[PDB]
């Protein structure tokens, strides 16, 4: 009987793989997959992304190995960032 | 489940 | 969609499990080593081997503590979650 914490971790993995698998490199999020993830799955925490520039900036912030995409480790840093910001408003 | 032992850009308002 | 996503409910759970343990002793916004130990032993019992040696919790807290105050705050807990989740993922690809 997995804990709530453990279930949460697995869902982090499941949603990364759902979106990263759609286009191109099936193990990474490109900008379009990233925008969709945020607009579809984070609509209650983040304002909708409507402009290219915003996706560019986010990906730029997230992409620390320079390949233009977001791998899973870079995705976790994103989740840490967001969850920590939300943690304040609770 | 193996396991892993140990040692190893704008927020909404929201009510 | 309009429903809370699995991602968004995942995040909420991370917040909830933190406060449920950080609230127990001392600072209610931080995990001292005793709280951290209970968290890991009770909530990560499938991903991490149980901790019973004090040296282990000291070492884990040492790696987790970057503000240098001897306790794990939420930001530091998220880093820990990131690490653990990444490890389980590495055995999933
Ligand atoms: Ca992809
Ligand atoms: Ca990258
Ligand atoms: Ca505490
Ligand atoms: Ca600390």
């Amino acid at each position: 009987h997995m804990s709530e914490l453990e279930k949460a971790m697995v869902a982090l993995i499941d949603v990364f793989h759902q979106y990263s698998g759609r286009e191109g490199d099936k193990h990474k999020l490109k900008k379009s997959e990233l925008k969709e993830l945020i607009n579809n799955e984070l609509s209650h925490f983040l304002e909708e992304i409507k402009e290219q520039e915003v996706v560019d900036k986010v990906m730029e912030t997230l992409d620390n190995d320079g390949d233009g995409e977001c791998d899973f480790q870079e995705f976790m840093a994103f989740v840490a960032m967001v969850t920590t910001a939300c943690h304040e408003f609770f | 489940g193996a396991m892993a032992a140990t040692y190893s850009r704008r927020v909404r308002k929201l009510p």
